[PDB]
RNA sequence: CGCGGGGUGGAGCAGCCUGGUAGCUCGUCGGGCUCAUAACCCGAAGGUCGUCGGUUCAAAUCCGGCCCCCGCAACCA
RNA sequence: CUUUAAUGUUUGAUGUUCUAACGUUGACCCGUAAUCCGGGUUGCGGACAGUGUCUGGUGGGUAGUUUGACUGGGGCGGUC
RNA sequence: AAUUCCUUGUCGGGUAAGUUCCGACCUGCACGAAUGGCGUAAUGAUGGCCAGGCUGUCUCCACCCGAGACUCAGUGAAAUUGAACUCGCUGUGAAGAUGCAGUGUACCCGCGGCAAGACGGAAAGACCCCGUGAACCUUUACUAUAGCUUGACACUGAACA
RNA sequence: GCUCGCCGGAAGACCAAGGGUUCCUGUCCAACGUUAAUCGGGGCAGGGUGAGUCGACCCCUAAGGCGAGGCCGAAAGGCGUAGUCGAUGGGAAACAGGUUAAUAUUCCUGUACUUGGUGUUACUGCGAAGGGGGGACGGAGAAGGCUAUGUUGGCCGGGCGACGGUUGUCCCGGUUUAAGCGUGUAGGCUGGUUUUCCAGGCAAAUCCGGAAAAUCAAGGCUGAGGCGUGAUGACGAGGCACUACGGUGCUGAAGCAACAAAUGCCCUGCUUCCAGGAAAAGCCUCUAAGCAUCAGGUAACAUCAAAUCGUACCCCAAACCGACACAGGUGGUCAGGUAGAGAAUACCAAGGCGCUUGAGAGAACUCGGGUGAAGGAACUAGGCAAAAUGGUGCCGUAACUUCGGGAGAAGGCACGCUGAUAUGUAGGUGAGGUCCCUCGCGGAUGGAGCUGAAAUCAGUCGAAGAUACCAGCUGGCUGCAACUGUUUAUUAAAAACACAGCACUGUGCAAACACGAAAGUGGACGUAUACGGUGUGACGCCUGCCCGGUGCCGGAAGGUUAAU
RNA sequence: AGGACCGAACCGACUAAUGUCGAAAAAUUAGCGGAUGACUUGUGGCUGGGGGUGAAAGGCCAAUCAAACCGGGAGAUAGCU
């Protein structure tokens, strides 16, 4: 069937990426929380 | 002309093309063009402002000069040009100076006739001049409200304004709707009824005839659910509610006129 | 199984509601106008107010039995 | 006291005119190559319109709830 | 009649047999002229009926060729499950008994099969009812409110009829 | 390794995407593989990705995003100008051959091309965020000429063959060559050139546009492919030579003609129709503020530079997505032979595989199917399932109708092969020879060769000739919907929804309406033959009576009536 | 010319069997319907929780929709089991 996840990096990084997050007020709220739990993969990258 | 197409298939059974055998079948004059990426009927924040929009063929917005800001300069009509962005068809007219412009081709104006803009423009359809210079009882179009915008009233095909009177600084114009509004006498208007007045005779037949226009399918209210529409709902297929809009407005009878800063200008109400 | 209203000259309605006096159009009988009828004009009669009991200075009126009519009801898996 | 009459004086409701308030998604110019905008001229309206406060009406477009019980199952019916 | 309760209405046709169907009679419980009425060529993976054709759908199935089932070697789950030495019948009993009483019967243990029961297994019944539960939706249920609209005041001034 | 069998418009060969060493090599077997496993996409270790011409980064834009001031909003923040980003877009330039255990349009040999910097010589005026041209474009249809490619033949090389014929009209294999350059055809487009003048292109202008004159009839632009060159080069079958027995080294004949022919190219064409068919930069060119012993530009030449990143492998699947080595989903290019209209399909080529459990048994029963006496829907909710009809040309073809259809209606005749008309016809293409010439890729003419339907007649084979794969059941009545289409993805695909048409009604533009506390936008850069709301739903005949109630609209004299 | 006729790649999903702890958290097999159009589709954007979108089913918004998911109100309340 047509499964709901056909990956495409370009779409992904521009909708979940670092700059795609830092560009908003609520964005730094996320970077705050990801470091709050000390996680490593805060945003998708290489 | 109003071509009654021969019934070949149920679809070509009810289609009538408005084909004028004088149209330039070749590609038009480039320098007066401009693209126009359709909006899909959305506001700056993205939500749909009105339905039945979005789609159709790509259209090129040709920069038509309605303004007619040239004075005392003769011209020659080279060819009747077709434009998708209008019910009527514009005309590529060339002046003596070397400027080619697009206008609203009037009724009796073929490719080869002469026009002129200015206050000295004698009587002949297509000429732009002040209304106090224009003899009362005639027919005009492309009229403004204030000198300097271009022309709003009587713009689409087959539309005409009949100048009733010229009471002082205000002129009396009997519009197409029967609604009369006074306009400053310094206003400029172009003479003659707009040509290509056969568009109301156009019958489509094809459902796609509106689809390649850009118009989306128009649904009815007696089908939906109450959560998305004031109408809708029913097991025995009820209607039962007073005819309203998707926003509770008492339609099919309710004049929504409310501006007041311009209510000093409606002479006679639209009969 | 239930509920609401009604039952008034030959036909159909008033009066009841807030208790004495019973009205109207047509119709029945008759006279008259026309040669005849109809139509029209005029007068009188015609009502145990479905029925009995109770109670009240009056029973058509207030109330309780019996009979008749209209609408909905014969339901949910 | 009633009916009336000229005036001084104190306010209100209409008509018309006007321009400074204001509006201007009119022309034009400059900032500036720039359809935003601001300002400057001029034209067109005009103490309107518009916004704020308070207020009457409308108002399921929007929102928060109600929508009884006994019942030889419930409902109808009936009753408290 | 996608509408007619009664009803398989009545009549005629189609079959030897027609609660369906086709054409009509009007007694329309309760069609109706834009929540359009009556027809309508063409179109239709549409609903219903009939005929021809063609066939195992059927009278009644028969044989054969492959893939599993059966066997061997290897690998090796699953729902479920209080405890079990776990028979039928009659009756009684939280009201249909494998287990209680009476009684008949039955060597112990597997395989291949078929499915009546163990009110078998899966889903804390989606049905009826209840909770002074919830959820949206409706409106001439109550009260508010967006928005629209009216007026007073403010921004708002100058003069005369 | 020899056979068998499978797909072969794919289960093949290559790319984008997305993964991330799964590629290749050696070694190893507990764990992964639904089995065994010295095998592998498993563990350990080593190697491998070589670019001025490929893609991207880069230049410049679309939808749209963000966005100095600005406008606005409790704050957050929203919108948006100038700008700045963003391809699936446009914009410069390379192919063949050989080689590796694994990578090569990148490496090596050979043959070419592109944009810039400095310098040299000879000339000449150059110069913008400004202007013009170009870039630059739609669907469908048909035609002409070729190419990729295939077939036959000729020639060369080998064989003449384990059971009958086989030196002959026999058999098999090969017969391959690009980029660029020169020429610049078939074809298409368009009248060039010279002079003057001008409220035009926010200014200027020799560039463009316009109006009158002038001379002559072509010039110019563009353009697949062929032909030469590229190339006395490479490659190339088969021999010749050593085996770690996997392969390497050496050498090298023929290398063309004809026909058929694409969905490839000319074509970013032409005719025509309508729904009317991006933008900027690169590039060519004109000049402003200006600068002229200059700076720069044009042309020829020498030389230097062309960075960075990706580059392995998989890429219609055991490596992507589906928890799995999953009968599923996944864009684009190339795509041979015979029959066949065809990319259907059947059998084969190139190439890759037999699907990672099998050996016996042949019971019931289940599933996928074949066939079946006589009857032929008696089955059943119902002709559901199976069966049957199924191809080409011609003949013939009703009711009804909006005169298009209905209709491929129904129902029928002939279909193989061989010979003959004719040592394979009509037709197609077409060398040589000949003539002419404003000499080239020429025009007429001429006919060898090659290729190749169909119709008729005669004869013959079988029960059957569309003999297989492939491939319509038909007629009639009638309800509804007009029709194609759309929808409950994952139980309802229709009578529901839409539909064009019609009717009513709102809107005179800072339009209503709609999102948004506002600004700002869509509506529309449209303005009444228009736009939004609602109702019904092609076409034909028509669409009655009721203004009580509700709602709406118009008029407000009067009653009542909030704040002030 | 055709929302024209037959029928492949492509797209969809009417009928029936197989399957239902399956090959698979809606598929295969054999017939089907459209297939130059209201067409299909790759890539890259815009519109969002009382809102989006809708050829209008109360379908869809990551296998989850008469109001998605995550965390915080909140150890909500529970005359109930």
């Amino acid at each position: 069937m047509k499964r709901t996840f056909q990956p495409s990096v370009l779409k992904r990084n521009r909708s979940h990426g670092f700059r795609a997050r830092m560009a908003t007020k609520n964005g730094r709220q996320v970077l705050a929380r990801r470091r709050a739990k000390g996680r490593a993969r805060l945003t998708v990258s290489k | 002309a109003v071509v009654k197409c021969k019934p070949t298939s149920p679809g070509r059974r009810h289609v009538v093309k408005v084909v004028n055998p004088e149209l330039h079948k070749g590609k038009p004059f480039a320098p007066l063009l401009e693209k126009n990426s359709k909006s899909g009927g959305r506001n700056n924040n993205g939500r749909i402002t009105t339905r039945h929009i979005g789609g159709g063929h790509k259209q090129a917005y040709r920069i038509v000069d309605f303004k007619r800001n040239k004075d005392g300069i003769p011209a020659v009509v080279e060819r009747l040009e077709y434009d998708p962005n209008r019910s009527a068809n514009i005309a590529l007219v060339l002046y003596k100076d070397g400027e080619r412009r697009y206008i609203l081709a009037p009724k009796g104006l073929k490719a080869g006739d002469q026009i002129q803009s200015g206050v000295d423009a004698a009587i002949k359809p297509g000429n732009t001049l002040p209304m106090r210079n224009i003899p009362v009882g005639s027919t005009v179009h492309n009229v403004e409200m204030k000198p300097g915008k271009g022309g709003q009233l009587a713009r689409s095909a087959g539309t005409y304004v009949q100048i009733v009177a010229r009471d002082g600084a205000y002129v009396t114009l009997r519009l197409r709707s029967g609604e009369m509004r006074k306009v400053e006498a310094d206003c400029r208007a172009t003479l003659g009824e707009v040509g290509n007045a056969e568009h109301m005779l156009r019958v489509l037949g094809k459902a796609g005839a509106a689809r390649w226009r850009g118009v989306r399918p128009t649904v009815r209210g007696t089908a939906m659910n109450p959560v998305d529409h004031p109408h809708g709902g029913g097991e025995g297929r009820n209607f039962g509610k007073h005819p309203v809009t998707p926003w509770g407005v008492q339609t099919k009878g309710k004049k929504t006129r409310s501006n007041k800063r311009t209510d000093k200008f409606i002479v006679r109400r639209r009969s």
